[PDB]
């Protein structure tokens, strides 16, 4: 799923050095991105959406239940007229991407946080350089407005989601020559108000300066689409305890890269449950975070973990692997990882996995382990006392693995909270109704706005008409659509047309055809008694 | 031939609710300091306060496009008053004939949005054509935008001097 955000604002009317405006260059770049992505044999399941800088009823051009034909037709007729309302457009796009999330089961907020339930989405937000306006002045903060929150959105406290990356294109093409071609293989950043918003999600922001640089950035962007598993790392709290082959001193601490969870839907178990201590009676649930604040500690702690535990291959995208490569990729050794923010009743973090590398030393495998592996792996009334340290709802998925061996547990203590189940079906129904109402009025514009609003300065109610583009005057049916110049000739033409008594008469003077004239479409409505047997 | 005394006279006229004579004497001082606006006006003759007083004079004189053009002579363009003036519908300054003096992309974008909102396609097309110029692109190396801005300043100041007195 790819949602292209093209502003089509009035500031996108300035002409480049090639002769076309920035909007035409953006549309051409989108078309070349389409034809480049079509090369990879994986573009048979994705869906394209379009978002412009227009009113909430008119911002979306093609959303759910819209094929490629209507999407291309809407992107073709894009007009650059309006202000640069970036915040409202980003909010509308994020709400559109989060319409079918509370109904299928993604981010249920009650049963862990399953990383194998993915809904990838990439935003391009092709906008102008700077100087965004909000009908009052020029702002320099880019704060997303919060006026009408969706039902069930206060449990994340952030507009974007687990898998929602945000790339940006500014299209800073000069007007005279664009002769800046010193650095060949180098794509700098835009350094604008959208740069922090993009970096928070996990995607960079390109700075287009030349058509060659545009082609380079488009060819570099097609290689950044996969399953979205974005997790945040922190150096705390080990004081860079990497004393293995050298001495530490770094910027590879707050790594917020993605992870490629390739399927073999995705197959996996043992998710990151949450970051708080869930109580048995809690009417209000604390809001989750889109990026989990999980921290790693550099300790050997028996990296050899061999068992019949179901295996996972959530591949990690190499972005800050320099710190690992400095220590020879940690051969035959790993380092634990633990989620912060009160992972248990009374403690600060519980190691639930590690980041052991592969034998090929190519990337990090991201070995996800159970909540507390070094205890259950090595019954004398031990498991009954051990199952009290883990979160309650967490007994859900692990028991499935126990199904591979037997079934000692039951549904006696399989209860998260009596108040968490309530006020959940109503929120899901409200979200479904909102998604249906949004998908219903998605393409039907029905503007019907043509007036001059004649002010005084039949009274207080007059309004002069405006020039209608698609008027289609009926010359043979309506007599008012016949001007004075070609009146007598048109009169004789109408007379001859009425006195001819032909078959299948029409009221159009000369209606040649539409913009498209297909050969197969016209040849299908015919009959040819021939087969060419010879 | 003294810019200081002309500025003092213009300020005195502005204090007595005389805006036309204030603009007259302001343009007179501008023609005294710089030779008929052929060169850039000195920063001490036309300060921020003088340009703000010119904007105040042109605002109450039913000249809103002139206000929007004058809001670009400041060190920092005040878009609030420009958008407040361009929103009026009782201008007396040939709105469609002063769009060539605007070299700011934000003001032209706001003009295009206002013309599209009110269904004024004739002026909306003029605004878009003014945006699609090669001189102003908001991406030049600043050696071209400054020259075009100075040329438009000279042209607008000479037109305003031909208008008054």
């Amino acid at each position: 799923i790819l949602l292209f955000l093209i502003d089509t604002s009035a500031s996108m009317n300035q002409r480049s050095h090639l002769g076309t405006t920035y909007l035409d260059t953006a549309k051409g770049a989108v078309e070349t991105f389409m034809k480049l992505r079509a090369r990879d044999p994986a573009s048979r399941g994705d869906r394209y959406m379009l978002v412009t800088f227009e009113e909430p009823p008119y911002a979306i051009k093609a959303g759910w239940k819209e094929n490629h034909a209507t999407f291309m037709n809407e992107l073709k007729n894009l007009q650059a007229e309006g202000l640069t309302t970036l915040g409202q457009s980003l909010r509308t796009a994020f709400d559109l991407l989060n319409l079918n999330r509370l109904v299928t089961g993604i981010d249920n907020y009650g049963q862990g946080r399953n990383p194998f339930f993915l809904e990838p989405a990439i935003i391009i937000t092709i906008t102008d350089g700077s100087k965004l306006t909000t009908t009052s002045g020029v702002q320099d903060e880019l704060h997303l407005p919060l006026n009408s929150p969706l039902p069930g959105s206060e449990l994340t406290k952030e507009p974007f989601r687990w898998d929602q990356r945000l790339f940006a294109l500014v299209l800073r093409l000069p007007g005279t020559m664009s002769v800046e071609s010193e650095q060949l293989t180098g794509v700098p950043l835009d350094d604008s108000a959208i740069t922090p918003m993009c970096e928070v999600t996990g995607g960079r922001s390109y700075s287009v300066c030349s058509p060659r640089m545009l082609n380079q950035c488009l060819e570099s962007l097609v290689q950044k689409v996969q399953s979205g598993v974005v997790i945040n790392f922190e150096k705390a709290g080990p004081d860079p305890s990497p004393v293995e082959d050298g001495q530490p001193d770094g910027s590879q601490p707050w790594h917020s890269c993605h992870k490629l969870i390739y399927v073999r839907v995705p197959i996996g178990h043992w998710p990151v449950p949450e970051s708080f201590w869930p109580d048995q009676n809690s009417p209000t649930l604390p809001p989750r975070t889109s990026h989990p604040v999980v921290k790693f500690s550099c300790t050997d702690c028996e990296p050899m973990v061999i068992d019949k535990l179901p295996f996972d291959k959530y591949e990690l995208e190499p972005s800050p692997l320099t710190q690992f490569i400095l220590e020879r990729k940690s051969p035959q050794t790993c380092w634990q990882v633990y989620v912060s923010n009160s992972a248990k009743y009374s403690e600060l973090g519980h190691p639930f996995g590690y980041l052991k590398a592969s034998t090929a030393l190519n990337c990090v495998n991201l070995f996800v382990m159970p909540y507390n592996y070094p205890v259950l792996l090595p019954w004398r009334q031990s498991f009954e006392s051990y199952l009290k340290t883990m979160p309650p709802y967490y007994l859900g998925p692990l028991k499935k693995a126990v199904r591979m061996m037997g079934a000692p547990n039951l549904i006696a203590d399989s209860m998260e909270y009596g108040l968490s189940y309530s006020v959940i079906s109503y929120l899901k129904k409200l979200s479904q109704q909102a998604k249906i109402e949004s998908d219903r009025v998605i393409g039907s514009v029905g503007k019907k706005v043509v007036q001059e609003t004649g002010i005084k300065v039949e009274y207080t109610g007059f309004q002069v008409a405006l020039l209608n583009k698609d008027l289609k005057p009926q010359t043979f049916r309506n007599a008012y659509d016949i001007p004075r110049r070609n009146l007598l000739d048109h009169l004789t033409r109408m007379r001859s047309n009425l006195l001819k008594s032909t078959r299948r008469f029409l009221k159009g003077q000369d209606e040649d055809q539409v913009h498209s004239v297909p050969i197969a479409q016209m040849g299908n409505y015919q009959e040819y008694l021939k087969q060419v047997p010879s | 031939n003294n810019h200081s005394w002309l500025i003092i006279q213009a300020d005195i006229y502005f204090a007595t609710n005389q805006y036309s004579a204030a603009l007259h004497y302001y343009l007179q001082a501008g023609a005294v300091c710089s030779d008929f606006f052929n060169k850039a006006v000195p920063p001490d003759v036309y300060t921020d306060q003088v340009i703000k007083r010119m904007i105040k004079c042109c605002s109450l004189l039913n000249c809103h496009t002139q206000v929007a053009i004058l809001c670009q002579f400041l060190r920092e363009i005040d878009y609030k008053t420009a958008f407040k003036s361009l929103q009026e519908q009782n201008s007396h300054d040939a709105m469609d004939s002063y769009y060539d003096y605007i070299w700011d992309v934000t003001i032209l974008e706001y003009l295009t949005y206002l013309h599209h909102k009110r269904g004024e396609t004739d002026k909306r097309q003029i605004a878009i054509k003014a945006i699609g110029q090669t001189e102003l692109n908001a991406s030049n190396p600043e050696e071209v935008l400054q020259l075009a801005a100075q040329r438009r300043k000279k042209k607008f100041l000479q037109a305003m001097a031909k208008l008054y007195f």
